[PDB]
């Protein structure tokens, strides 16, 4: 089958351009979309994320999405301008400037017919089309804008399809904007309507583990979205080769989300570990899970441990014993029985692919539905408050044409949300 | 991604050399336009790049030595529009006698680049509130241009009568008579005082003996931080009406101040050790205001930190988290934050033949505070001393200029002071 | 069988000029008439458009019309002046200047003689005649006025022959004459009523394509020109060498003419893409139908969702599967079933050629009879109103002999035919 | 595709030297003739084309200083048509005492001309409105070629009688007496006003001084791009007729102006980028109108665009498109659209020792409108004013010229006025 993957925003965009990067040499292509892998079943799902034009040119089955010339030109500029195809740049008039209602409601709105067709024609391309994938910010403006706008869109054309997003979350000490909660709020509102999964990232929390375990001395956001193109890869690589047990999209929304509405999951990643550290690791399935449940290791600022866990996917790389994976899993609800959510009886869904990573020789990553995600957006909501009640910088919108009762029902909806999961919170 | 620069009286002139100067610098460009940027420069076949500037001076004077010196051959004629009688000091000649007889002139030859401009974000107007060819003729300029361009951002950048000292005794009339043009037209405005300036070459370049032309260097090098920096591509690229997103919170409050916190001397450059948390951490300090105003004294509203050269995203979080922990300056309280970035990848500009010694980054500070309201305070009281006893009014009415759009003047300007009160006040 | 060619005006002697460029390269045929081509069938069917002249010179079996000699003596002095036949070169007095009465039915009546033995020396150094196509333009006066009083003069010798037509229409936005409509309304009254099938494109059209597909930054008559070109070449290519589904003029006319009167053409073609892009290209036959049913590829100025496809003709050009062909074809019925006439149960006429043009893997052409093209009709019309309610310019056919009656009539005329084309769509 | 030429009085000889000079200039033709274009050079067996000019004036002067001067080689002495006693600025004797005299020996050396021509066009002729030889003399002339020719193009290059200042006190009556003769005979018509050039010659020339050289030089360049470039084979030929079938909707109404929108100094040849828009948006500013008429007070009835160098077809239609989405300049409501193009590919043509500056492509455009038809109104006024005293009606009357003819000349005047009225109005 096959999967589109759309990016929006600068940083739905570098991130992505990192991602390309990391399946381009995963799938063993090269920077002019030639082949030169020594796997056969680097070919076996290629088509999944390449269409296989003349000359055997493996081409990102992606959209580029901005409003912002520039970094577009940076992406044509960068190694990945010979892989990408030419006509999937999307942009044109300038960005929106952290303004949602330019990048969902105004702006962005007139060029998302310019998105849709290339949309048809990647669908087209394809023999069976199993769901998207979304690449953005959520306060960013245009990414969280035309992220949720397209996300409208694609559903009405595609709504029995699976609609996947990686989003990068307003971090608490990690800023940039100061519209940041009215970006994000405006967002989910319509996030969560339309979507089926997505993922909850924060700069900050890379922040914290690109040192804490990768001891950076100048960890740069190259660095940091090197961290979130590796679990992004890992969501989908189950679908890309051999295993002992498979895993999907569907597969995991099947045994990820218990109650429609709260798809909100927290990622993160297997060995974690500095170059100079790594000599002393055991690299076994237990080293594997102490790293993959721990707190610290978590790509969302907030820490599982304040919360409990809905309900986990652990997600394997390489050659290793069943048994010895299903130990583990049962030692650790064993140990946090407190942690893990008592309504489901094995709280952990768990996937075994044959293939680690290439230079590791056993990888994994990890997808959490944890309760504790609910405080991030407490957080958030409570910024927006602030703000809302003095109708600071509202203006900013209701010149886009938006109205304060969105505002409203958008906030009133994020409680929802968050009560939610503290209703499946002891 | 393109823009328009327009210059008045002489102030706005002699600005705009330093900052046109700085621009060939960093694109390497020549006296006569040639390169060996299109953003400032329009493409020429030649190679010969010409600026985008609208040159205005009802008397020659200062464009006329702009003909004769040096970028002579840089600028085009076209653009360096002069008139025959000078406004002198009055704001109602600029306005209207006097400024009206070019300003059609003027129009035309901004549409003309604004034709020849395909995506144009805005404009930077640099003027005076001493002069009336700067005060009284950029009022009339604005309110003109602002109908032709409503979609346009409008930049003001605006020579603040010093509350110390001045050179014209007229200058509070000029001053609150632009205000209520600003505040109605423009979309932000800076304010910046020269003697701030001049303090500052005393303390931070060592400067026994200051004047325009260091001066006038200092404020080219921060508008040179603001936009030209944006154009050089660097992590981010925070748009100008992007920082209108952030740093505006309300349909007023068009007032943030522009600090620049590597001013260092040639002898300082060698001992002092610069980082990116030493020189954010200078720009909070009452010092390098560019203005006389102590911040300590009022709340931040907002704050945009732009920085170029050798810098790291990591290093200028840190540094804020440091800011926000020393809680010494206080925020508005329904301002959960007020941090923005803006980062370049390529360095400072240095002026051969400047001081500011050359450094391997640099920050600016973009910063609404309702500190800065106080100055006002300063100028009312002036204007009201001298409205009392309608000293030299017959100047303005001589011109025409209604006695009671002076009170008017006023009550604008008292308005947006209130404004900056319930700012700070109310949570 | 052999097919005559004449070009009257500058418009259609420029287009003609590039036309017999293309063919006589794709009959490898040289600026002396000397055959140095590769294969054999080159020479199977070379007949068709050459006469073989002692010393094996293939001579286009084309006639020249213009009355504005300069345009003429830049046919002779370009490349093809070692070519065509100096007999062939038709022109006297000077031009009409944009002016149909004199194109038609004055001065250039006095030389319909001079074109007419040509016609008959060129009928009879045939085998078989099949028919005429004309290239002209529709508004330029002396291709639009020569290019009618030709037609009704020709029919009158071979009424029994085909009649085709390739005509640039008078484009919304890109215009040169004031008088375009009152050039056009009369040209297109004496059209219909003596044509078998006529082609209608647009110059803005081709402006359009010649930069949305192929990007190019200076768009000039040569290349709008090689656009009709390409299209010209695939109307009749079916006749001029072996293939899996023949196809001809006759053939087509008996499938894509349901109404005797409704014989107006939008044409297309296949792989539209930039030298940079072409390598991201798949060449599929899935991917040149896309094109190939792309709106924004038309040739016509209208855009056919706004209408309805009372029959379509698909030719297509090199080896491929028909199992293919035929899959596609059905796929486009089904996803635009509202855009096709339901009055039809196979929309779509295909045919398949074994070769495809030199250089290209796989190519196609797209004749299309629409009902949408009612649209350009009738804006026509409305420019000819607005000006004939005035009698603008009138006195300049007045002074010719032309009276208000003939005017009045063509309009009225005009309207049947645009009501026609609305009958038939719902 | 040939035509004559016809110079009268002092200003059509001086303008023709203009005109003879700049295609001289094009075709690389030397002061005797030589070359080292047939259209209007004379095929000569030895190499010396000639001019198919002819040249008249009553007072041989200005022909004399053409006889010693340089091009007397150039010329034909059997073309060069004096007389003895000049008309001296009276329309009646030049239309008869004086002038019919040679009318003679001046159609039969038109005769001599055209039966030489074989592919014959039509007529270029010079003139003033002011003086009775190119007044008068020209009046009588276009009746007789009128009838020898009545299927030939008559073009009329008219120096307009300046609403502002002039150099003949008798001119209105000149100039009213010649209207009822041109709007009958000619077939287009060109209107320049003096004082409009000295006006572009100051704004865009940047010239303080100003003389009929330079003057001259810039209409004899309009002409050359009107004509001449059509004969150097371009992309758009539009042939003579075909500008008349475009431009000209009814029987009259003959009166296109003819503006030229590369003028440009030498020093702005360098600083400035022009290009097709520019120069396309430039030609419908209200300043190189030549002629004292703002179009913004009328209706475009009609308007050729005639390019020169190196110009594209997709750029001009993007230059005209954003004129119709201007919308400032209005167009007859009944009119669909009024713009036609011309493209060449030779160059613009350059005059040493001139002072329009070389460049690489030049736009020329020939425009009808009702805006135009208000300058008659201004005449109109002068006319009835002096006529109402009879002043100088006796210079007139001491001809013979009908009283009644003043009257019958200002109806069909204002016959004109009236139907560019109705033109505007009706829809
Ligand atoms: C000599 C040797 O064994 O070197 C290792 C290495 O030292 C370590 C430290 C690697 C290294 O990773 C990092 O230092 C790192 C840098 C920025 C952000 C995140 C991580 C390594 O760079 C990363 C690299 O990873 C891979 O090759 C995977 O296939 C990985 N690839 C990429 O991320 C990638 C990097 C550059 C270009 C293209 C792809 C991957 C992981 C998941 C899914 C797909 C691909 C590996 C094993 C190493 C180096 C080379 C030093 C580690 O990371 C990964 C993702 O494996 C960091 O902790 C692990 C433990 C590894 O042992
Ligand atoms: C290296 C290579 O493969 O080059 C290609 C090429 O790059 C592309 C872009 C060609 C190129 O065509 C154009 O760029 C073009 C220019 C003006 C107007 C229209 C098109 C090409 O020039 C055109 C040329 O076409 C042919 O050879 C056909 O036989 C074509 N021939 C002509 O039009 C022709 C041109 C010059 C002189 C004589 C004939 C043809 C098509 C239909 C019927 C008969 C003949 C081809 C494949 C190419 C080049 C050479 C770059 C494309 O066009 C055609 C008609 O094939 C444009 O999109 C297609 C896709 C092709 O891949
Ligand atoms: N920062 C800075 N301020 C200047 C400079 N030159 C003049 N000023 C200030 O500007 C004030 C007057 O402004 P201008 O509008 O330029 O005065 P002007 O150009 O003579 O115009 P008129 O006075 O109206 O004739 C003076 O009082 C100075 O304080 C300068 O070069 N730099
Ligand atoms: N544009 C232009 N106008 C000129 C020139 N010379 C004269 N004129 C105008 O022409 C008017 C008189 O025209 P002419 O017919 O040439 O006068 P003339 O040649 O002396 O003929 P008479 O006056 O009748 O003897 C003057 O008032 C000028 O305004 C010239 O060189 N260029
Ligand atoms: N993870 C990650 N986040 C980024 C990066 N760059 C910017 N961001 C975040 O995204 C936000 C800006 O989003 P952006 O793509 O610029 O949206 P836009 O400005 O509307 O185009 C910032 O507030 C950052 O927190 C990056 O490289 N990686
Ligand atoms: N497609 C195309 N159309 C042209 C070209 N040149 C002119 N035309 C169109 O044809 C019209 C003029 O036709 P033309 O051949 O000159 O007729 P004529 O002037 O009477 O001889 C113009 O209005 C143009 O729109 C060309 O090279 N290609
Ligand atoms: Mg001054
Ligand atoms: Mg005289």
């Amino acid at each position: 089958r096959e999967i589109v993957h759309i990016q929006a925003g600068q940083c739905g965009n570098q991130i992505g351009a990192k991602f390309w990067e990391v399946i381009s040499d995963e799938h063993g292509i090269d920077p002019t979309g030639s082949y030169h892998g020594d796997s056969d079943l680097q070919l076996e799902r290629i088509n999944v994320y390449y269409n296989e034009a003349a000359g055997n040119k493996y081409v990102p089955r992606a959209i580029l999405v901005d409003l912002e010339p520039g970094t577009m030109d940076s992406v044509r500029s960068g190694p990945f301008g010979q892989i990408f195809r030419p006509d999937n740049f999307v942009f044109g008039q300038s960005g929106a400037g952290n303004n949602w209602a330019k990048g969902h409601y105004t702006e962005g709105a007139e060029l998302v017919d310019s998105v849709l067709d290339v949309v048809r024609k990647e669908s087209e391309s394809c023999d069976c089309l199993q769901g998207f994938q979304l690449t953005h910010s959520l306060g960013g403006g245009t990414g969280s804008g035309m992220g949720t706008l397209l996300i409208s869109k694609i559903r009405e054309e595609y709504p029995d399809r699976i609609m996947n997003t990686f989003s990068v979350v307003p971090s608490p000490k990690v800023s940039d904007t100061v519209v940041e909660p009215y970006n994000a709020t405006l967002s989910v509102h319509q996030l969560v309507e339309n979507t089926d999964e997505t993922y909850c990232i924060d700069n900050e929390a890379l922040y914290d583990i690109c040192f804490r375990t990768l001891k950076l001395t100048t960890p740069t956001y190259g660095d940091l979205n090197h961290l979130v193109s590796a679990t992004m890869s890992g969501v989908t690589t189950c679908l890309r080769f051999p295993g002992q047990l498979n895993a999907d999209l569907r597969k995991l929304a099947v045994n990820m989300v218990p109650f429609p509405r709260l798809h909100f999951f927290m990622p993160g990643f297997a060995p974690l570990t500095s170059r100079g550290s790594q000599q002393y690791r055991a690299l076994t399935v237990p080293e594997l899970t102490q790293q993959m449940f721990d707190a610290k290791n978590m790509m969302a600022a907030c820490d599982p441990r304040h919360g409990r866990y809905l309900t986990v996917a652990a997600v394997f790389r390489g050659r290793m014993s069943m048994k010895e994976v299903d130990e583990q899993m049962l030692n650790v609800q064993n140990k946090n029985s407190s942690y893990f959510v008592e309504w489901i009886p094995n709280n952990v869904k768990t996937a075994v692919c044959d293939i680690p990573p290439r230079g590791l020789k056993m990888s994994a990553t990890f997808i959490g539905n944890s309760t504790a995600i609910q405080e991030l957006f407490k957080r958030i909501s409570e910024q927006f408050t602030a703000m809302f009640r003095r109708k600071a910088f509202l203006h900013w919108y209701t010149g886009e044409g938006m109205d304060e009762m969105e505002f409203t029902e958008a906030e009133s909806n994020m409680n929802d949300l968050v009560s939610e999961y503290q209703q499946y919170q002891d | 991604r393109e823009c328009i620069s327009i210059h008045v009286g002489q102030a706005g002139v002699q600005i705009g050399n330093a900052c046109w100067e700085l621009y060939c610098l960093e694109h390497g460009i020549q006296p006569d336009g040639q390169m060996p940027f299109n953003t400032f420069f329009s493409e020429t076949g030649a190679g010969k790049h010409v600026p985008r500037a609208v040159f205005v001076d009802l008397e020659p004077t200062v464009i006329d030595e702009v003909r004769t010196g040096t970028y002579r051959q840089l600028f085009h004629p076209e653009q360096l529009i002069t008139g025959k009688e000078d406004a002198a000091n009055n704001y109602a000649r600029g306005h209207y006698t006097i400024g009206k007889e070019i300003i059609d002139l003027v129009l035309d030859r901004i549409r003309k680049l604004a034709d020849q401009c395909t995506g144009l974000q805005g404009f930077s107007v640099f003027h005076s509130f001493g002069g009336g060819t700067g005060s009284g003729f950029t009022s009339l300029l604005m309110e003109r241009l602002s109908v032709d361009y409503g979609k346009k951002s409008k930049l003001e950048f605006s020579i603040y009568p010093a509350p110390q000292v001045s050179t014209a005794v007229v200058e509070p009339y000029n001053s609150i008579l632009t205000t209520h043009t600003t505040l109605e037209h423009s979309d932000c405005a800076f304010m910046v005082d020269n003697e701030a300036i001049y303090d500052i070459c005393r303390r931070n370049l060592d400067i026994e003996r200051p004047t325009y032309t260091n001066l006038n260097r200092l404020i080219g090098q921060i508008v040179s931080s603001i936009t030209a920096s944006l154009r050089f591509d660097g992590a981010l690229n925070v748009d100008l009406t992007e920082f209108q997103t952030n740093l505006v919170p309300y349909p007023r409050g068009h007032f943030p101040l522009a600090t620049y916190a590597p001013v260092i001397s040639a002898e300082k450059a060698y001992h002092e050790q610069l980082s990116v948390a030493e020189i954010t951490n200078a720009c909070f300090e009452p010092a390098n205001q560019m203005v006389k105003c102590d911040p300590r004294h009022g709340k931040y509203m907002a704050c945009c930190l732009l920085y170029r050269g050798d810098v790291v995203p990591k290093d200028v979080n840190a540094a804020i988290a440091t800011i926000k922990t020393k809680r010494t300056i206080q925020f508005v309280d329904w301002c959960p934050t007020g941090f923005k970035v803006g980062i370049n990848y390529e360095p400072p500009t240095v002026v051969p033949g400047g001081d500011l010694a050359k450094v391997q980054r640099a920050v600016c500070m973009l910063s609404n505070t309702t500190a800065i309201a106080e100055a006002w305070a300063r100028l009312d009281h002036k204007f009201d001393l001298m409205y009392a006893k309608r000293a030299f009014v017959h100047w303005y009415v001589g011109e025409g200029m209604e006695e009671g759009e002076f009170s008017e003047a006023r009550e604008d300007m008292a308005a947006l002071e209130k404004d900056y009160e319930e700012v700070g006040v109310d949570s």
